């Protein structure tokens, strides 16, 4: 993966980089040291071991060591590099992580660089261990200390990362329904994309956190067939992936979806809800292909023709999640950034919640469809330590 | 798998 990095001069006469090697050793020049100031101000992710492929649009792939030195010394204050690495934690010490996080928090002005470098490069399980060690050493909960030390969207990312997956989803669900309206897009995204085991844990933790059940909150915030679909999905009782492929049921479900929708006036919505909530995901993938044998429109086209509003939005999201969940998230990521500004709520939630699930597939679907990497879009839309946290959650270019 | 490399601060 070719990453793009923008460095800025920190001292008069210096970017803060120790360059290494060159075409003398038949390799491209390589970064060997980055000043802490450069690490804080650069845009992107620059690692020790990145080969420098281009500089301000000039290909320096085949340059000797002193050739790239002259280029950088005669460049301006801001320089753009194209780089590529020359091809959890391994020595995980929760106590050392907790100590370094405390030192970063207690540094005058807060050392966000260190907080991000650690937390976004530990697994959620390791973060829980760090949090336990932190409370012991400091008598403060880690999440409270960081809530006070951080602000803006960086605070949102870091606090999201510190919750268990179930706690994070439950609080995101609660936020989508709190207040006079509903954030249907977020409610749909979570309810349509979580599996049985995730929803079972969400249902349990939601009741512990909020002293009321998710289902009652959904009923109090939604109505009509939109409510029926959300309630059914949230129960998390979809059939598990079987070993036997049920070809007779595949054909019958495809016929039933057709007979309930495009073939008749109006729609038999309970029939759509039953089939699409109860059958396993691999079964429904084959149902949707068999559906095209009977229907002139595929399942997504049929939904747009049959229903509208929240119900339509939900069926469309559900079908995408069934057909190709990594591509579903790649598209939502793209939509969160493509236009003016950023839908940060969505961008953050996906990067936090999928970083340990299927981020490799998301990045692959994203680059295949959109041509540039997810890294690249995050870099154009966000800045600062917040950008850095999302890029680490991304996990590389391409 | 290589020799002693040159290092330059820029
Ligand atoms: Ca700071
Ligand atoms: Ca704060
Ligand atoms: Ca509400
Ligand atoms: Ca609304
Ligand atoms: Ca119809
Ligand atoms: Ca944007």
């Amino acid at each position: 993966g070719e990453r793009t990095v923008t460095i800025r001069r920190q001292t008069v006469g210096g970017f803060g980089l120790s360059i290494k090697g060159g075409a003398e050793h038949n390799i491209p020049v390589v970064v060997s040291k980055i000043s802490k100031e450069q690490r804080a101000e650069l845009s992107g992710l620059l690692f020790i071991g990145d080969a420098i492929l281009q500089i301000n649009g000039i290909n320096v792939r085949k340059c000797r060591h002193e050739e790239v030195v002259q280029v950088l010394r005669n460049a301006g204050e801001e320089v753009t590099l194209t780089v590529s690495f020359l091809k959890a934690y391994t020595n995980f010490d929760a106590e050392r992580d907790a100590l370094n996080i405390e030192t970063a928090i207690k540094t005058k002005g807060v050392d966000e660089v260190t907080i991000v470098n650690i937390l976004t490069n530990r697994s959620n399980e390791q973060r829980q261990d760090i949090a336990f060690a932190y409370q012991r050493r400091t008598k403060k909960e880690l999440a409270s200390a960081l809530k006070s030390a951080l602000s803006g969207h960086l605070e949102t990312v870091i606090l999201g990362l510190l919750k268990t997956p179930a706690q994070y989803d439950a609080s995101e669900l609660k936020a989508s329904m709190k207040g006079l309206g509903t954030d249907e897009d977020s409610l749909i995204e979570i309810i349509c994309s979580r599996t049985n085991q995730e929803l079972q844990e969400i249902n349990r933790v939601y009741k512990e956190m909020y002293k009321t059940d998710l289902e009652k909150d959904i009923i109090s915030d939604t109505s009509g067939d939109f409510r029926k679909l959300m309630v059914a999905l949230a129960k998390g009782r979809r059939a598990e992936d079987g070993s036997v492929i049920d070809y007779e049921l595949i054909d019958q479900d495809a016929r039933d979806l057709y007979d309930a929708g495009v073939k008749r006036k109006g729609t038999d919505v309970p029939k759509w809800i039953s089939i699409m909530t109860e059958r396993s995901v691999p079964h429904l993938q084959k149902v949707f292909d068999r559906y095209k044998s009977y229907s002139p429109y595929d399942m997504l086209e049929s939904i747009r023709k049959e229903v509208k509003g929240d119900l339509e939005n939900a069926f469309l999201n559900l079908v995408q999640c069934i057909q190709n969940k990594p591509l579903y998230f790649a598209d939502r990521l793209y939509d969160s950034m493509k236009g003016k500004g950023t839908r940060d709520k969505v961008l953050i939630r996906i990067m936090v919640s999928r970083s340990e699930v299927d981020m490799l597939k998301i990045r692959s679907e994203f680059k295949r469809k959109y041509g540039k990497s997810l890294y690249y879009y995050i870099q154009q839309d966000t800045k600062g330590d917040y950008q850095k946290a999302l890029l680490y959650l991304c996990g590389g270019d391409d | 798998e290589d020799q002693h490399t040159q290092i330059t601060k820029v």
